RNA sequence: GAUUCACGCAGUGUUAACGUGCAAAUUACUUGUCAUAUUUGAGUAUAGGGGCGAAAGACUCAUCGAACUAUCUAGUAGCUGG
RNA sequence: UGAAACUGUCCUUAGUGCAGAUCUUGGUGGUAGUAGCAAAUACUAAGAAGAGGAAAAAAACAUCUUAGAACUGAAGAGGAGAAAGGUUCCUAAACAACAUUACUUGGAUUAGGGUGAAUCGAUCCUAAAUUACAGAUGGAAAUCCUUAAGAAAAGGAUUGAAAGGGAAUAAGAUUAAUAGUUCUUAAUCAAGAGAAAUGGUAACAUAUCAUGAACUUUAAAAUGGAGUGUGAAAAUCUACGGAAGAGUUCUCUUUUCUUCUUAACAAAAGUAAAUUCCACUGAAAUGAAUCAAUCAGAGAAGUGGAAUUUAUUGGCUUUGUAAGAAAUUCAAUGAAUUGUGGUAUUUUUGCAGUCUUCAUAAAAAUUAAAGGGAAUCUUUUGCUCGUACUAAUAACCGCAACAGGUCUCCAAGAAGCAAAAUCUUUAGUUAAAUAGAAUAACGCAGGUAAGGGAAGUCGGCAACAUAGCUCUGUAAGUUAGCAAGAAAGAGUAGCUCUGGUGAUCGAAUCAGAACUUUAAAGGUUAGGGG
RNA sequence: GUCAUCUAAUUAGUGACGCGCAUGAAUGGAUCACCGUGAUUCCCACUGUCCCUAUCUGCAAUCUAGUGAAACCACAGUCAA
RNA sequence: CUGUUGCUUAUAGACGAUGGCAUCAGAAAUCGGUGUUGUAAGCCUCUCGGGUAUUGAAUG
């Protein structure tokens, strides 16, 4: 909704921040196994349920 | 409209060289309006003027 | 019409986020949380829910103060 | 290149729809550089973007139909699809007539043609549906005035 | 708490379509109804031998002649299969 | 082949030998390049960009612009909101996967950008209801009570509405995207700072004026529905007079079309409709009036006044704002214009009386007034949070870009009784699970048909048929209200005229008469009857 | 069921009869105006329901380019006795 | 020799197949014959007009 509580909006912003991939420099670390973030979601694929 | 087309259409199509590649030709079909279709046969249109 | 059609009017939340346990388990009309048992002072735990006990209990979090007291 | 942005911005600047926006088909590269509303305003000044005229819709056929109906050309029984009361309400005919007839009786009493006693009887006669029109009331008043004066 | 048409809604018939469907109940036409015992949103109240029901054992989150979930529980099986 | 562990014999030990359990988990075939990618009327030509229309027609080619042709048809496939979603919004680069072909497209990939309030909301108030301390109850968990039980709270506590109540902001411009929020101009509100008046007979009236405490009272906030009439505005239509631009024009058309606008807040030239009161006088031969009513010696009508309502001040025109804005043109920033009307329709907004209920259709915050008589213009500030986008034949809920479902606001022309069907304007769109060739059967959807006319069938199922309006006419039965649109019959077009219905020029409506024709509701819509 | 009537023809319909397997009075009996997306029968009208089928249109099905499943499957797949 | 291919091929046809021709080939308009409708547009008369006509019709 347009109308929302202040703390609810900040939890919406955090979910936007966490919907990002692994940076390139992190993928070049030695002994690295983290290439894709599996905690990723999209608005039309999975509803975050909050 | 999409449902009705004229019974007889008089067209003039000329073959001209393609500007880019000299070997090939292309046909330009244009529409010539006529008052009536009586006594109109296939012709060849030649300018033959300076 | 009890299947596909009746689901169109589902746009009112029964539960919102809880302040104490952080789960979307706060019943708005009941005014209590179904997961942590909010305003009730004691955290809601049951012996038949053995998995629910190992999902949120001591040691499942940061242990900010107790990690120092025990090692001392 | 795609001029989708320029068509949207031009419609906002020209205060028209996207269907009235005319982008010059020969100046595509020039319009492509107009990525801002300020640039679009400059293009509109240079006539590279033009607002198309509205689609012409005439009322000539409607005007001639009404003039023919004034003379009664299409007011026949085969052209009526509504009931008699729907086409001409029976209540509004009554309301018009009472205002018309009560206006006339009021004028006669004020000017002194009739006194309050003769006005009172004609007021009830009019209310009782005794006169179809203005003339029918005038003759009855004049007939009664002559009878009284005798 | 008259008769009808329309916006809407329903579901009488076709026992039409579809029936590994648009759809775990929909579509088309026909039909009915379409403001006062009317329609509808949000808030709120009522909870499982309970609720709610102009009453069909109907509805209570695709679950109802007793919901869902977890524990007792690897319930017992003279019966079927290996 | 594979590159770092393993084997033979004797004892000991067992989670020790699989073809089955609709066995469990994983992987894979035939079916099979098969069924399918067929609702939502629809695309075409030229050009551009791109690796991506080639070619012995490989008959089809995604995006953008232009031209043509079209659809939704203003209860919309238009412009916005509430819930829900949560960045899907905007731009650029890029197309491996995804949207049943493809995509240079995208609600998809990557990276950036974006949400501005004293006046809008939340916050504040209470509604149905909800929850505390103390108390009461219970073995317990806990339950009850919400002002009653209390040394608690002048009177009773918490929460409960982004549709109820509520201090106060508008126009224009601006952004790739936000805007009653930014900018320009102009306002408003709240909280601050710098022995006590007159007028009118009266109803009542005076840019603060002209004191008014405790206490009490009154009013407001704040109250159903139906139906009729009517004031005003807006939209549509139209009369007069034009200014500017555009369309058609060898056939005519002094022609058809487009623009001619103006806010909040205030002013007071001119002038309304309705209602209620006041003064004079006293009504019968009873009058006054409405569409309807209704009213009058506890006082009519008349004359003269007062007040209030009419989307801010005070309803409308007009004025300030304010033309300097905006609209439409012209020239190459500068110039031009921006009258007056209507006894027309619809919507909106008030008003006045009528009807209806064994239904009488919220409260509080908060505000004003009264009774009483105790006491003696300038300027400052205005905190917190929401604000992007969709709101649906693709942003929500149904496993999805699902023909399902989901609350509202605004609303043009024709025609008609009609917001019906049908067509069009402003706006949106031509994409929405791929197409090309051919034109077999059998299908799904839509039709027609000689003669007969329900003989078909369980059964007139399905289809046909009737159908609008006006006039004539209408039975048995009956709870006397109905049956009834009973049934049945006649008329209906086009053109040229005449008459009726008003006010001091105008309304569509009704009736009649000539003449002509393909003899007229029927394109769409539209009862079969007994 | 018997008698009438409806039809050319009536296990259907309607009107009578009634020792009624086993009707009957708020388990309510009888009556029925108006009403009914209720059940039943017959008339008129109309018609592809039918005699008896013919034919027209759109979308499929056919073939092709691209894309591309599922149900089912002991092994399989000509007959007579 | 046969097949492909072409005539957007027919006496054939779902696709194959079948039938015909393939440079004296084929296709096309135009004209004539032959039909259908009912008398065009500009000025009752022009007017037995005008329009259509293989698409699965017949000549040149």
């Amino acid at each position: 909704t347009g109308h929302k509580g202040f703390s609810y909006k900040l939890k919406l912003g955090k979910k936007i921040h966490q919907n990002r991939g692994v940076p390139q420099w992190f993928r070049m670390k030695t002994g690295n196994t983290i290439n894709y973030n599996f905690k990723r979601r999209h608005w039309n694929r999975r509803k975050m349920g909050m | 409209g999409i449902r009705s087309v004229a019974d007889r259409i008089r067209v003039r199509m000329a073959r001209l060289p393609i500007e880019g590649e000299e070997g090939k030709f292309y046909t330009l079909v244009s529409y010539v309006p006529v008052a009536s279709f009586k006594g109109l046969v296939t012709k060849t249109v030649e300018e033959a003027e300076n | 019409t009890k299947g596909t059609s009746c689901r169109g009017t589902r746009h009112n939340k029964t539960h919102i986020l809880c302040k104490r346990c952080g789960k979307r388990s706060w019943h708005l009309q009941k005014q209590r949380c179904a997961s942590c048992g909010y305003p009730d002072a004691k955290m809601r735990q049951y012996a038949w829910g053995y998995k629910a006990l190992r999902r949120r209990t001591q040691g499942t979090g940061r242990m900010r103060h107790l990690k120092i007291a025990l090692k001392r | 290149v795609s001029l989708k942005l320029q068509k949207r911005l031009a419609a906002s600047v020209l205060k028209c729809g996207n269907r009235k926006v005319w982008l010059d088909p020969n100046e595509t590269p020039e319009i492509s550089l107009a990525n801002s509303r300020k640039a679009i305003r400059k293009l509109i000044k240079d006539r590279l973007i033009i607002k198309k005229p509205a689609a012409m819709h005439s009322r000539a056929r409607v005007v001639e139909r009404k003039q023919a109906k004034i003379l009664g050309r299409h007011t026949g029984h085969g052209k009526r699809k509504g009931t008699k009361n729907a086409r001409t309400p029976q209540k509004t005919l009554w309301i018009i007539r009472m205002r018309v007839l009560r206006r006339l009786l009021l004028k006669y009493r004020t000017t002194g043609k009739i006194d309050k006693h003769m006005y009172h009887d004609f007021y009830l006669k009019v209310k009782g549906n005794q006169y179809k029109n203005k003339k029918a009331l005038m003759e009855s008043i004049f007939k009664a005035l002559e009878e009284k004066k005798l």
